[PDB]
């Protein structure tokens, strides 16, 4: 397995990518991203895997490693250890390819100072690179871990409790009924046409 | 996050438009990349966020697609009573059962490391401890152990050519996500795919479950329980972050109702019987501007005003806002109108004798904020409306239609008895320390911001590294655009600043840092190559690489 890929660049200077595998499409393609968001990625990866006090912090007031271990709580890494694992060759290739394309023009800025980011400097750290764990990381973590975790049950419940012992438990729950309603208005508008 | 898709009825240059506003958050370096992948079978062009394998706003030449939040409930949280003796212990059925844990190493610099332990039951994680109470509260995932499953699925949506092959991939999706479809034959569609579990009927959707075994879920909802609008005999589909479908329920985080935002979009398709692709583009700026909750409370206002004595009841407040619209035009920083210094002002004498008494104080906040943009940080990205502005206005529907084993909110009071005060009130706060010249009403405008760091509060960047607007637009954080014409497909897009956060160590910028931030504030749109022969043409940099892929 032997092949070429190539990184073209617009007038806007986004890339698109040729290749004839699964594994060079996205090589150019994390490759890339290398050279446009060196540091916002790295920074991204290790928020959504927790290892932001790592290289900055604690603080101000210990935010960083009470976040580091916030993000711990709400993944469990061996589960998605083995889902990885589980992946077909072909489907395991996008995650691999990213990483090491990923890595490719991070050992470019090892051998060539010049093209590190400023920020690296004036935060006084070394790029890390990437793994294909590191890469899923940031979608679970951004995309169904801040869109789809959204929970507001237990704020609710202490609002009962709350609002019970103050006005409970006949008209405690009434009043509670209004502030929070199970079901919507049936008044509300629907993007899917509702016998209409 | 708002999306508007419309067919060639509507539509006078007959073309499938699929205009999508994804809402994140304005950040720099950009919260999105735009790439193309041609090769393997794939062949996308677009852009997404966090650079994802996945291209979450992008056409293919057969599909366009788009998405906006998933309003579903996937996470419910389980109370258990915990052991006084072992606090380590809690009780699932029909005994006392040990808590699961692992423990986790955190490396801080300059110090040394920090070690916690995270606790999970039958359930899931424990997220909090109350230990005078007795009790813990664990969260359960219904997409748990699906995660890659969904990243695949929606990476080959690129794949997918119809509409009945999007919904073979849209059921693997475990997530809550709403997905929308377009092609080029006029085709639009939308599904909202997750994983709905089928709970019990005693279970109380706003609060808790009971972790003793009692009450759990029966397993998993069949794919027709997923909202699925497929063509519609409207002619269009647009969503901005309301209800799913019909006959669905409010999420524990979620609650809508009849006064939605999506209402400033779909307002604008009953204005015209035939629109050109460039007015559908131009339904963005109407949008943008435009007040959220201001339709609503017009009518109640304007009652009050015409049924008012003209002799001396301060109409003259009245008279001077039912003429604005929901527009927010200022003026070199100050406002041009004393409208919405009013409105705001008004809405929060509304909560001050409404929402006060009866909401307890903890979260009295939750309840009686406003909701809109100001100068002053920080801005969330949807303005919306708030809790407080949502009770007030079911409420209204509540003393129309009442209902004697509900409780309003109202009491003893007339929905315009309070209003009245509440102007009063507002016109009485804005003469005590404002200029107290109606004729100088004015509120500082709010300012667009792209934020040094994401939304975690991690930074993306060096302390300061920000840019400003004039100028704020509720908008996307990026705007897309896809027209198919007998001719082809054109993908049309502006994600600002740029797509190079890179600033050589000197200090230097790559060309396209912000090379896409005086577009997106003129509503302007830069067109991105899809069809081969273009981007061979259009290529100024071209690299190649050679690489072998081996074990
Ligand atoms: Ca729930």
């Amino acid at each position: 397995q032997v092949q070429s890929v190539e990184v073209m660049r617009d007038s806007y200077g986004v890339p698109h990518v040729f290749a004839d595998s699964h594994y060079g499409l996205y090589y150019g393609y994390g490759y890339a991203v290398a050279q446009d968001r060196l540091f916002q990625m790295d920074m991204a990866r290790r928020s959504f895997v927790g290892t932001t006090a790592a290289v900055l912090g604690p603080g101000e007031q210990d935010a960083y490693v009470k976040y580091d271990m916030q993000v711990r709580q709400n993944f469990t890494p061996a589960s998605i250890q083995r889902q990885i694992a589980a992946l077909s060759k072909d489907e395991r290739d996008i995650f691999r390819g990213y990483a090491d394309g990923y890595n490719a023009y991070l050992e470019q800025v090892r051998r060539r100072p010049e093209l590190l980011p400023k920020e690296y400097v004036d935060f006084d750290f070394q790029p890390e690179p990437l793994t294909d764990f590191d890469v899923v990381m940031i979608w679970v973590g951004s995309m169904a871990n801040r869109f789809s975790d959204t929970n507001l049950e237990v704020t609710a419940l202490a609002m009962r409790q709350s609002l019970e012992k103050q006005h409970g438990p006949e008209r405690g729950r009434a009043l509670f009924d209004e502030l929070l309603w199970i079901n919507d208005t049936t008044a509300p508008t629907t993007v899917p046409a509702p016998a209409a | 996050s708002n999306l508007w898709s419309t067919r060639p009825e509507r539509v006078q240059e007959g073309s499938t438009v699929l205009i999508n506003g994804p809402q994140f958050g304005w950040y720099n370096p950009a919260y999105t990349y735009g790439i193309g992948l041609h090769g393997a079978g794939f062949d996308v062009v677009g852009n997404t966020p966090f650079a994802y394998p996945i291209v979450l706003f992008g056409t293919n030449s057969e599909i366009a697609w788009g998405a906006t939040a998933g309003p579903q409930d996937v996470v419910d949280i389980y109370q258990e009573k915990l052991n006084p003796s072992r606090a380590d212990q809690y009780w699932f059925n029909n005994a006392w059962r040990t808590m699961e844990q692992r423990k986790e190493r955190i490396q801080v610099r300059g110090q040394a490391d920090r070690e916690m332990t995270i606790w999970r039951t039958v359930h899931g994680p424990v997220m909090q401890f109350d230990y005078d109470q007795g009790a813990a509260y664990s969260k359960k995932r219904s997409w748990d152990g699906y995660e890659v499953q969904s990243l695949l699925a929606w990476l080959n949506v690129a794949k997918a050519r119809n509409w009945t092959e999007f919904l073979d991939q849209a059921s693997k999706m475990a997530i809550s996500i709403n997905w929308y479809y377009a092609d080029k034959h006029g085709n639009i569609g939308y599904v909202s795919p997750a994983f709905l579990p089928q709970r019990p009927a005693d279970q109380d959707i706003r609060v808790p479950a009971k972790g003793d075994g009692s009450m759990e879920w029966l397993g998993i909802k069949s794919f027709d329980a997923i909202p699925k609008a497929y063509n519609p005999p409207q002619g269009y589909l647009v969503n901005w972050n309301n209800k799913p479908a019909p006959d669905k329920t409010n999420t524990d985080t979620y609650y809508w109702t009849y006064g939605d935002r999506m209402n400033e979009l779909v307002s604008q398709y009953q204005q015209k019987d035939l629109f050109s692709v460039q007015e559908i583009w131009e339904f963005n700026q109407k949008a943008s501007y435009s007040d959220v909750n201001w339709r609503y409370f017009r009518p109640h206002l304007e009652k009050l005003a015409q049924q008012l004595p003209a002799d001396d009841s301060s109409k003259a407040a009245l008279t001077m806002l039912l003429a604005w619209d929901g527009m927010e035009q200022d003026q070199g920083g100050q406002n041009a109108g004393p409208a919405r210094v009013l409105f705001k002002t008004w809405l929060e004498e509304m909560y001050k004798q409404v929402l006060m008494p009866v909401v307890p104080e903890s979260h009295r906040a939750m309840y009686s904020q406003t909701g809109f943009a100001t100068q002053q940080g920080p801005n969330p990205g949807s303005i919306n409306l708030s809790m407080g502005t949502k009770v007030l206005l079911r409420a209204l529907v509540l003393e129309a239609h009442p209902d004697p084993k509900r409780v309003n909110v109202f009491g003893e009071r007339s929905s315009q008895e309070i209003m009245h005060t509440a102007l009063q009130n507002a016109q009485a706060r804005l003469s005590q320390e404002q200029g107290a010249q109606m004729a100088r009403w004015t509120m500082p405008t709010s300012v667009h911001r792209f934020s040094d760091k994401n939304f975690t509060g991690t930074p993306q960047t060096m302390p300061g590294n920000t840019f400003a607007f004039t100028g704020y637009q509720n908008r996307g954080t990026e705007n897309n655009r896809v027209v198919f014409d007998a001719k082809g497909v054109e993908f049309c897009d502006a994600m600002p600043p740029g797509q190079s956060g890179f600033t050589d160590r000197n200090g230097v910028r790559s060309p396209h840092y912000e090379d896409q931030l005086k577009l997106y504030e003129n509503f302007e749109c830069k067109t991105m190559d899809v069809t081969h022969a273009d981007i061979r043409r259009n290529a100024q940099s071209s690299t190649m690489l050679l690489i072998q892929p081996q074990p």
